C-alpha cells in the first residue's frame, strides 16, 4: 500500500476486474480463502430464489507474463458489508487500494 | 546480460557471473581438466562441468586468468564501443562494468 | 561404428530401438510442480494418471 | 599500561528490548568496542526458527487447506516470525492440532520440557468452519543468521516427503542495536566514558547472554590477528586412482530390489568395492539369499560392467 | 560524477574549522589527523610537503 | 503542510537527519534525506535477461 | 555457534618500517569489524614516546629567530615530532643538543645517554650557517597512549606518541571453495622504526583483547 498516494488507487483497484466487488450489500456467512458468501440483506434481494450472493475467488494462476494472479479474502466473519464494497483484494492491490 | 557497478575493480578488468564464464569457455575447461587428470575424458569432463562439481571452479580461475574478454554495449559508435578486460569471477547474473569505462 | 560397437559389448547395453525425447526442466530454473494437465486425442486410449 | 571495562545495571524495560550499559571506558574505546559490537551483534548471534513444515492435506505451498483463510503460503509466512527458544535440543518438531471455529494461536501448540512460547497470542491462521480442522509438523532448528529455503536444496538425496514445505530460514534474534557513549566519570579520573548499548530482542535472548557470546567470538578472532605465522596448507592432492572409481560408491546405486538391498545392509557391504569382492559361494549362507534373491544381483552387475567376486591386492586405498 | 564530487568537496576549503592553522610533517599524519577528528577535511593549515 | 505534519510525527523539518556508517561506525558530516519512497521491481528481472 | 577464523595470511613487507599484510578468509562483515577496530587502536590508543616540550636556548617565543639557524621556530618543531625516540626503563628522559659550527645538526650530534635509543641519528634537525653559531637546547621526551596536540596543553609541541604514521584497510571478496561472499583483509602499515609493523599489529590486537576480560568464556 502506498504511504503516498493521490487517491485514484481505490478508483483503480476496483474498475479494474482484479479485485472481487460486493455485488449486493449484506452480512458475510462464510469466509474461506476459496470463496466468501454473503447473506444478502432484505431490501436489495428479490422475491424470489431469496438466497446469496456468493464470490468464488480465484486462486494461484498463470498471467499472461507469467507472474501470478491470486485472490484474497480481506473481510472477516460476520462482517457488514454494502454494495460496492471490496471483498477480496486481488494481486497488487491492498484493502480496496492499487499497491503496485 | 544487464550490467551493475563494481568500483572495487581495478581499471582493467570486469565482473562476468560464474554462470556465463561456465558455459563461456566450456571448450577450454573440457580441456584443462583432462589435461591435469581429473577427467579420464572429454565426455566425462561434459558429465562433470554439467554436474557443477565444485572441483571445476578452481580450474575455471585458471583458463579464465591472462585470457581477456570483449564487452559490447548497445549502439557501437566509436572503437571505444567494444573494449577488452580480464575477467574476474562474480557471483550473480549481472556483469561488472568499471564506472570510469 | 565399431568403436561404438566395442564399446556396447564391453559393458553390455541393450542399444534401444526408441530415442529419449522427455519434457525437462530448463537449466537454471527451479520451483514446485502446482499443476499437470493431460490433453488427449479423441479416441487414443488415455493413460493412468490422466 | 592500560584500563578495562566491565558491564553494570542491565536493564530490561520490556521482553522485547533492553538497555545494557558498560562503565569503565577509556578515551574513545567507547565508540570502538561500541560499532564492533553493533557489528557483531546484528549479524553472528545464535538463534532458533522454523525451518520446515508438514501440513496434514496440503502438497506445496500453492494450495488452499479447506476452511482456513490464510492461503498454505502465508501460514508458512506466519510461522518464520513464530518465536521459539529451547534448551538442550538443537531440533525439536513441535506439533499443533485445533479445531472449530477459532484462531489458532501460538499457544494452541504442545509443550516439550525445551519448548517455551515467547509470544503465545501470535496468530498463525484463522479456522472457520465448526468441523474444518487442522494438525501440522512445525520443525524448529536452530542456527546463525540467514539460511534461505533455497541453499537448502544441495544436501537433497531424498527430502522426499512431499508434504514437507520447507521455509526460509530467519535464524536470528536481534531485530536492531544502538549503543551511545555518553561521557561518564568515576568519580576520581580525568576522563572516562559510559557505553549503554541499547538492544530489540525477539524476546528470545537474554541481553547479558548475548553481549557475552558476542564478545567471545571478537576474541577468537584476534586471537588469530595476535601472531602472524604467515601460515599455509599443504596442497598438490593425488592425480593417481587405481581403480575404476565406480567401486566408491554405495550399493543403492545399484537400483535394486529392497529384500536384496537392506541384505547387503546386513553382511556389512556398503560401497560396491565390497560386493565385487565377495563370491556366489558368500551368498546362500548369506541371511535370507535365494534363486530369485541373488539371480538379481547377477544383473545389475552385469549392466554397469563389474561383476561378482574378483580380486584386487589394494582395497581400498588411501586417505 | 560521484568520483569528482567526492575530490571537490575533500580539496575545497571553509573558513573557520577544526585544525585551522596547525602545521605538520607531511601528509601522513594529516590523515592521521583527520580519520581521528582532530583536524576537519577542509582547513587552512601549512604542511611540510614534497 | 508537510512540514506541519512532519511537527506531529515529532521529526525534523529539515526532513533531513544524521546518519551513521555502518561499517567505521562514525558520523555522516551534513544530513542526509532519509524517508519513504514507494518503489517498484520492474520485470526485466536480471536471470530473465542473462 | 561455532566460528571461521582465517587461513593464508601473508605478511609482504616493503623496507623493514613499512608493511602490508593480507588475511583471508573472515565472515561476512568480519574485515570491516576486526579492520576498523584494529585501526582505531593503531592510530589514537597506542603507548610510545615522543618529544613534547621544548625550552630553547636563546629566545622565548614561538614567534622569534635564532641567529645561525634557517630552520624557524616553528620549524624545528616539525622536525621533532619525526624524532623517533624511544626509552628503556625510565619514564621521562631529557637530552642536550651540544653542536656548533657551519653544517647541519644530525641526531648522532645529540647527546648520548643511558637510557636513551635514537633510531635514526642520520634525522636531519636543524641547519646552521657560517662562523661560529652557537646552538644547545633542552628538549624533554614524555610518555603517553596516543597523539597529543599542543593545543590540548592548556596549563610545547603535538605529542606522537604511538609508532603509527599511517594506517589502512582495504575490505575485499574471499570465496571459500564453496562460501560465496567471505572477506579478505588487507592491512596496509608505516611506522617511525621504533617498533616494526609486524609487530605494531599484535599489541594492537593484544589491547583490545585485553578489554574483554571481562566478558568471555
Amino acid at each position: 500500500k502506498p504511504l503516498v498516494g493521490t487517491g485514484m488507487e481505490r478508483a483503480v483497484a476496483v474498475d479494474s476486474g482484479v479485485t472481487a466487488v460486493a455485488k449486493r450489500g449484506g452480512v458475510v456467512q462464510y469466509v474461506d480463502a476459496s470463496r466468501i458468501v454473503i447473506k444478502v440483506n432484505e431490501d436489495e434481494m428479490y422475491p424470489g430464489e431469496a438466497g446469496i450472493d456468493i464470490y468464488n475467488l480465484t486462486k494461484y494462476t498463470r498471467s499472461n507474463q507469467n507472474t501470478c494472479i491470486n485472490q484474497m479474502p480481506c473481510v472477516s466473519l460476520g462482517e457488514p458489508v454494502e454494495r460496492g464494497d471490496v471483498l477480496a483484494d486481488g494481486p497488487s492491490t491492498d484493502l480496496g487500494e492499487l499497491a503496485l | 546480460s544487464v550490467i551493475t557497478v563494481g568500483p572495487y575493480l581495478r581499471l582493467h578488468q570486469c565482473g562476468l557471473p560464474k554462470k556465463m564464464a561456465l558455459e563461456l569457455f566450456k571448450p577450454f575447461i573440457y580441456g584443462k581438466l583432462e589435461l591435469r587428470g581429473l577427467a579420464t575424458t572429454i565426455k566425462a569432463a561434459k558429465k562433470m562441468v554439467e554436474r557443477e562439481e565444485a572441483v571445476v571452479w578452481d580450474i575455471l580461475d585458471e583458463v579464465i586468468r591472462e585470457h581477456p574478454v570483449l564487452l559490447n554495449r548497445a549502439p557501437t559508435l566509436h572503437r571505444l564501443g567494444i573494449q577488452a578486460f580480464e575477467p574476474v569471477l562474480i557471483e550473480g547474473k549481472a556483469i561488472q562494468l568499471h564506472p570510469l569505462v | 561404428t565399431p568403436e561404438e560397437k566395442l564399446l556396447r559389448a564391453i559393458f553390455g547395453e541393450k542399444a534401444s530401438d526408441v530415442k529419449d525425447s522427455s519434457l525437462r526442466v530448463p537449466n537454471g530454473v527451479s520451483g514446485t510442480v502446482i499443476d499437470v494437465q493431460v490433453f488427449t486425442r479423441d479416441g487414443v486410449e488415455k493413460d493412468k494418471r490422466a | 599500561e592500560f584500563l578495562k571495562p566491565r558491564l553494570v545495571d542491565i536493564e530490561q524495560v520490556s521482553s522485547t528490548h533492553a538497555k545494557v550499559t558498560l562503565e569503565p571506558l577509556e578515551r574513545g574505546f567507547g565508540h570502538t568496542l561500541g560499532n564492533a559490537l553493533r557489528r557483531i551483534l546484528l549479524s553472528s548471534m545464535p538463534g532458533c526458527a522454523v525451518t520446515e513444515v508438514e501440513i496434514d492435506g496440503v502438497l506445496h505451498e500453492y494450495s488452499t487447506k479447506e476452511g482456513v483463510q490464510e492461503d498454505i503460503l502465508e501460514i508458512l509466512l506466519n510461522l518464520k516470525g513464530l518465536a521459539v527458544r529451547v534448551q538442550g535440543k538443537d531440533e525439536v518438531i513441535l506439533t499443533l492440532n485445533k479445531s472449530g471455529i477459532g484462531p489458532v494461536t501460538a499457544a494452541d501448540i504442545t509443550h516439550d520440557g525445551d519448548v517455551e512460547i515467547v509470544k503465545p497470542q501470535h496468530v498463525i491462521c484463522h479456522l472457520t468452519d465448526e468441523n474444518a480442522s487442522i494438525s501440522m509438523r512445525i520443525k524448529v532448528q536452530r542456527g546463525r543468521g540467514y539460511v534461505p529455503a533455497s541453499t537448502r536444496i544441495h544436501s537433497e538425496e531424498d527430502e522426499r516427503p512431499i508434504g514437507r514445505l520447507l521455509v526460509d530460514a530467519c535464524y536470528s534474534p536481534v531485530e536492531r542495536i544502538a549503543y551511545n557513549v555518553e561521557a561518564a566519570r568515576v568519580e576520581q579520573r580525568t576522563d572516562l566514558d559510559k557505553l549503554v548499548i541499547e538492544m530489540e530482542t525477539n524476546g528470545t535472548i537474554d541481553p547479558e547472554e548475548a553481549i557475552r557470546r558476542a564478545a567471545t567470538i571478537l576474541a577468537e578472532q584476534l586471537e588469530a590477528f595476535v601472531d602472524l605465522r604467515d601460515v599455509r596448507q599443504p596442497e598438490v592432492k593425488e592425480e593417481k586412482p587405481e581403480f575404476d572409481p565406480i567401486l566408491l560408491r554405495p550399493v543403492d546405486d545399484l537400483e535394486l530390489t529392497v529384500r536384496s538391498a537392506n541384505c547387503l545392509k546386513a553382511e556389512a557391504i556398503h560401497y560396491i568395492g565390497d560386493l565385487v569382492q565377495r563370491t556366489e559361494v558368500e551368498l546362500l549362507k548369506t541371511p535370507n539369499l535365494g534363486k530369485k534373491s541373488l539371480t538379481e544381483i547377477k544383473d545389475v552387475l552385469a549392466s554397469r560392467g563389474l561383476s561378482l567376486g574378483m580380486r584386487l591386492e589394494n582395497w581400498p586405498p588411501a586417505s | 560524477q560521484d568520483v569528482v564530487l567526492g575530490l571537490y568537496y575533500m580539496t575545497r576549503d571553509c573558513v573557520n574549522a577544526k585544525g585551522e592553522g596547525m602545521v605538520l610533517t607531511g601528509p601522513k599524519e594529516a590523515e592521521r589527523l583527520y580519520r581521528s577528528g582532530l583536524a576537519s577535511l577542509h582547513a587552512r593549515v601549512k604542511v611540510r610537503i614534497t | 503542510e508537510i512540514k506541519e505534519l512532519l511537527k506531529l510525527g515529532d521529526l525534523p523539518t529539515s526532513g533531513q537527519i544524521r546518519l551513521y556508517d555502518g561499517r567505521t561506525g562514525e558520523q555522516f558530516e551534513r544530513p542526509v534525506t532519509v524517508g519513504y519512497m514507494y518503489m517498484l521491481k520492474l520485470n526485466h528481472l536480471v536471470d530473465d535477461k542473462m
